[PDB]
RNA sequence: GUCGCGGCGCGCCGAGGGCCCGACGCCUGGCGGAGAAUCAGGGUUCGACUCCGGAGAGCGGGCCUGCGAGACGGCCCGCACAUCCAAGGACGGCAGCAGGCGCGGAACUUGCCCAAUGCGCGGCGCGCGAGGCAGCGACGGGGAGCGCGCGAGCGAGGCGGGCCCACAGCCCCCGCCGCGGAGCCGAGGGCAAGCUGGUGCCAGCAGCCGCGGUAAUUCCAGCUCGGCGAGCGUCGCGCGGCGCUGCUGCAGUUGAAACGCCCGUAGUUGGCCCCCCGCCGCCACGAGGAAACGGGAGCGCUCCAGGCAGGCCCGUUGGAC
RNA sequence: CAUCCGGUCGAUCCUGCCGGAGCGCGACGCUCUCCCCAAGGACGAAGCCAUGCAUGCCCGCUCACCGGACGCGGCGGAC
């Protein structure tokens, strides 16, 4: 009918699928190569960087920081979620930055933020916000 | 102005639950053998 | 309750002396065990000896 | 490389695709109560075993009765099931296998045979006795609660001759 | 010339070969296969690493010995690094085992021994960072346990003896004394699980919808409760979810989508009929060719993850397929 | 071992995407009673290397010393 169905027509089917499977946004983003080069994390679970400045229908200002990745030298912003953790981060402190739940895209009402802060001076943020450990060495 | 401005009772020293499998046994008599529903404020008024 | 093992009965002691893992002989009341020497020092000695030339009985 | 690299290994249990489902939770708790089960990995192991049996039975059933592979595999499966006691002796058709349930698996546990012999006051009492090493399966003492007993040894599970 | 065929090299002659059934060129964070992950069936992604094969030993070349090497724990040269010098000279290649610097989100002892499995030499043995044993080890997988009962019992733990071990441990057996310990998430819906005090669109929560502008069922604390469990949660990737890549098995009037129309080559598709011959496809059987993994017959490592054992009067005990 | 759920509206049915629910591979945080098996500097740095070790053996050739040295020779070092 619309599609080919002859007994000697596998080549055309393979070619058609090869051509048409590039139309999916997800497949493109995963197999095209542009995102991997444009992603400052280069496919890594999380990165180690250096902070350099603190900044911050809902009308609540969210606290974040500007960071520069050691291995990449490009600039990004990562947002420190847990309450009272602004004071736990000081200018020019080594940090480890991961991603939000949605890879690539922004999450929530925060404009222009796509990362998270999970470690400072080598201590997990969660372990410090609950007072399990302490940052007396810095 | 000061973050953490919003962020005392002594803990009520009561015996620990029976851990292990006994915890399951504790639930078994909790609702089936012992009278139930759960969640009303007035129910806690009975408990107090 | 149950323990199983293997035996080994030899016709004469000399046959045993010839045919018997050495450490088994030490475990049994057969021979005394001299103090072993670490193979590391042997290797070092062999290398140093290989270094020198001609007559090397010195070390 | 080391010889340790050739040692095989695999898992033995599965987890439900939908975790939060009230009827399943209640049924699993009820089964734990009637069998005094520790955690929920044992039920998963039981379901794994049952799934294997059912899949084998299905594959054999699709084939013809006079298929040599069918005869061989069905005979082996029936012999194993009967020797375990999970399936009744009077049944020897592969069709009956599909109707088996995990409860029949539970009934052949060491605690089960211990209790139905009236040797113990309860499943929990049976487990605690098993731990202390007062039981001589066959002629050998066993301290594994989940040890499964075959038919030929059910009459031979006794109290340890060494226990106080 | 080569062990040797050959444009392999040279001389002469002719012109030719490949291509939409995709040449040539460019890219690859490209070793390949046996296989791994996922799960109705059809499939998608990965395949450094255990076994087989290929290539390399800082980059690029050359060569001797030898049956066998264009070898690097063999030599010579150039290049880039490096070291010692009583300054004239000399010397080096851990992608071998440990160890160190750097890098990164990311990965262990500068231990003992050839007793086992094999290799070289050789007669009653030697050597082997191959290989084995131990140390660290929540990548991870399997088996038990923080009680039962109105009192007894029993673990882990220590002290000594066995057994085992190249020596030591460790499992297990035996006598004496006998530490009982659960955390990680969440309670509006998806999604199983509710009481006061604070703050007031601030601070904050929130994968999505949303909460918070005075009862906040969602933030911060207490009580209570739920899930899993010696494990729990977070981040990124792959499979499934997905009949949202559709061969099985999508849609195309109006949601995104029938070229403005005709001719037409490669390509794909082609009515009916002959009773037995030959050829292609097709179906079944068979040979031949590696194991491990996978499936699977049998065997109570106390069960199990596993392993190919083991009992006495064993198919020639078995390890089938 | 053939499964779905919430979100466009004043309400309703669709298309369509977003998010949730499982498995595996790794990294991070918390925590940890006992036993058994067990991977372990591969992740666009085939980057750089102190220290120590990783290939020797012996049948022939003894006026060497009191035959064991050493060296010639053979095998191997292309596994
Ligand atoms: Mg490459
Ligand atoms: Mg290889
Ligand atoms: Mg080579
Ligand atoms: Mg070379
Ligand atoms: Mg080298
Ligand atoms: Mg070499
Ligand atoms: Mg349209």
């Amino acid at each position: 009918m619309s599609k080919t169905s002859g007994l000697y027509t596998a080549r055309k089917l393979r070619t058609v699928r090869r051509v048409n499977r590039w139309a999916d946004k997800k497949y493109r983003k995963a197999h095209l190569g542009t995102w991997l080069k444009a992603n400052p994390l280069e496919g890594a679970c999380m990165a180690r960087g250096i902070v350099t400045q603190k900044i911050g229908p809902n009308s609540a200002v969210r606290k974040a920081v500007r960071v520069q990745l050691t291995k990449n030298s490009k600039k990004i912003t990562a947002f420190v979620p847990r309450d009272g953790s602004i004071t736990y981060i000081d200018n020019n402190d080594e940090v480890l930055v991961a991603g939000f739940g949605r890879a690539g895209r922004a999450v929530g009402d925060i404009p222009g933020c796509r990362f998270k802060v999970i470690k400072v001076a080598g201590i997990g943020l969660l372990a410090l916000f609950l007072r399990k450990r302490e940052k007396r060495a810095r | 102005t000061s973050a953490g401005k919003v962020r005392k009772k002594e803990k009520k020293e009561k015996p620990r639950p029976p851990r292990g499998r006994a915890y399951k046994r504790l639930l078994y008599n909790k609702n089936f053998v012992d009278d139930t529903r759960l969640g009303p404020n007035n129910l806690l008024i009975r408990q107090k | 309750g149950h323990t199983v093992g293997f035996c080994n009965a030899y016709q004469n002691m000399d046959a045993l002396m010839k045919y018997e893992p050495g450490f088994r002989k030490i475990r049994c009341g057969l021979i005394e065990a001299p103090k072993p020497v670490s193979r590391k020092q042997l290797k070092n000695l062999k290398n140093r000896r290989l270094k020198k030339r001609g007559t090397e009985k010195a070390t | 490389p080391r010889i340790s690299r050739h040692r095989n290994s695999s898992k033995t249990y599965s987890t439900p695709k939908k975790p939060f489902t009230k009827p399943r939770l209640d049924a699993e708790l009820k089964l734990c109560g009637e069998y005094g089960l520790k955690c929920k990995r044992e039920i998963y192991r039981a379901r794994y075993m049952l799934a294997k049996i059912r899949r084998t039975a299905r594959n054999l059933l699709t084939l013809d009765e006079n298929d040599i592979k069918r005869r061989f595999e069905g005979a082996a499966l029936l012999r194993r099931l009967h020797m375990l006691g999970i399936l009744d002796e009077e049944k020897d058709q592969l069709d009956y296998v599909l109707g088996l349930r995990i409860e029949d698996i539970f009934k052949r546990r060491l605690q089960s045979v211990i209790v139905e012999s009236k040797l113990a006051k309860s499943v929990h009492h049976a487990r605690n006795m098993i731990k202390a090493r007062h039981i001589s399966v066959g002629g050998q003492i066993v301290n594994i609660p989940s040890y499964m007993v075959r038919i030929s040894n059910t009459s031979r599970v006794a109290i340890a001759d060494t226990s106080s």
